[PDB]
């Protein structure tokens, strides 16, 4: 349940002078009905002959190796759901006070700066699919500025203005168009969480739980596998977009060859 | 409005929460008054 | 109280030569009318309900979490008045030897030389709105001069 | 900043005092300086030629 | 007039008095950086 004070412009303070003048009096009040959030789940049944996993399994078991692919496949879609979820997912909690447009088309530094003035206190990080990445290399070295770039768990970024560019393929690129988040991270700065659920039974991984249904009458042993999270953000303003970027066009250099 | 109000105030707090009430739940004296003897395999 | 030297042009030291020639005299006065500064409040009434905080307190506490927001927004408050204070604020306390004006319109990196050269002895930081600083690194891309970027208090 | 309790009214709400004191000084004049009409809404129009 | 006023209260507190400000000073960066050497009787 997240929580929210709803009257932050009725909440009267007074500057003082050296004189006996009245004070005014305030409180704070909150939201009557918050948003409540409620965790998703992606899951899957995973089926394994009883045959195979008795008779190939050295030296390799069989059934740990098919639940290790398929635990990655759903690895993969959470990633996905945590961008493109209708009901919680960050293109659909974008604020259209935060949402923004590319003034002449294709990723400019003069709107990636844009971005950072909508995301001004303390920003994280941008996430864009490689090919915004390349598009935005491409108009930074058509203006004559090299970015610098980072270092993080042992691979290089490029940055803006300090705040690295991390790339993402689960972002749609339609008709050569894309869109570039802006993120802050974090409770203890009001910013952009995600929400598991501990303690599952037959748990694997954090939020991740294996548990045995039983064999069928063809000898096919069951799985079941479920992945419990959801995600949140606790203020607006820690979350910004821009949209309708291109990516397919190139500038045309004059040459002159000795 | 002087101050904060209660509906508001609520939504930080935690309510105490029963288990479920069964209506249809008797004494069942007849069964505590009854001698029960355990049968080997089901046969008496 | 902000003592001050007010003869700076009176103090007067001689560059010595091989020879036996006479010394000036000299002392150093002070401003005979010292400014003051009086210390300002920021001042509130907070009102809550005692059944309010009688009941729902578990597990906040309603009257401490009433008290954290009033403050924060207390010192949101003295934050905009260290800049906006009409007789102690910043803008308001320098002095129109130290005001200088743009060019041609907006922030040029020869208007920051030229604030720099206004603030030359060891000068701290810059303090702007985000949209002056997003017009700054507009001017630096059409210059073609890449800003290099610091990290402190983690950002 | 101090916080103090004033008393509870018959309408059984009770009030809390908080204040903050504080005040800046410019010790030598040459320590502030302002640059003043700064326009921030002007965007350059560049040439463009696409392959 | 409720209670005593400021302007009256003052005269009973001691202010904090610094030192007086001296506008001409500068860092003198040379006289830092420069590697001064000590003359046995005035003549090099």
């Amino acid at each position: 349940r997240l929580n929210r004070v709803n009257n932050t412009d009725d909440i009267q303070v007074a500057c003082t002078q050296r004189d006996e003048a009245t004070l005014p009096q305030t409180f704070v009040d909150y939201a009557p009905e918050p948003r409540e959030y409620f965790l998703n789940g992606v899951s899957t049944v995973l089926d394994v002959h009883t045959r195979v996993a008795d008779l190939y399994s050295s030296p390799h078991d069989q059934i740990k190796e098919q639940l290790r692919l398929t635990i990655e496949t759903i690895k993969e879609r959470q990633e996905s759901e945590l961008i493109n979820n209708p009901e919680y997912g960050l293109l659909a909690s974008v604020t259209d006070d935060q949402r923004i447009s590319t003034l002449n088309g294709p990723p400019t530094p003069d709107d990636l700066d844009d971005l950072l003035r909508k995301v001004w206190k303390e920003p994280g990080f941008f996430l864009a699919h490689p090919d915004a990445i390349a598009a935005f290399g491409r108009e930074c070295t058509r203006r004559g500025v090299p970015p610098p770039t980072v270092s993080l768990f042992g691979s290089q970024f490029i940055t803006w203005r300090g705040i690295p560019l991390i790339p993402s393929n689960k972002i749609p690129v339609e008709d050569g168009k894309t869109k570039i988040l802006l993120l802050r991270v974090g409770e203890k700065r009001q910013g952009i969480v995600g929400l598991f659920q501990p303690g599952l039974a037959g748990e694997q991984s954090p939020g991740l739980s294996v548990r045995f249904m039983g064999i069928n009458r063809n000898a096919i042993a069951s799985y079941l596998i479920s992945l419990y999270c959801s995600l949140a953000v606790l203020t607006d303003d820690a979350l910004a977009v821009l949209d309708d970027v291109e990516v397919d066009k190139y500038h045309d250099y004059p040459v002159n060859y000795k | 409005q002087l101050a904060l109000g209660d509906h508001a105030a609520r939504q930080l707090a935690n309510a105490t929460k029963t288990a479920p009430q069964l209506s249809t739940i008797t004494p069942r004296w007849l069964t505590h008054l009854l001698q029960w003897i355990p049968v080997e395999a089901g046969i008496y």
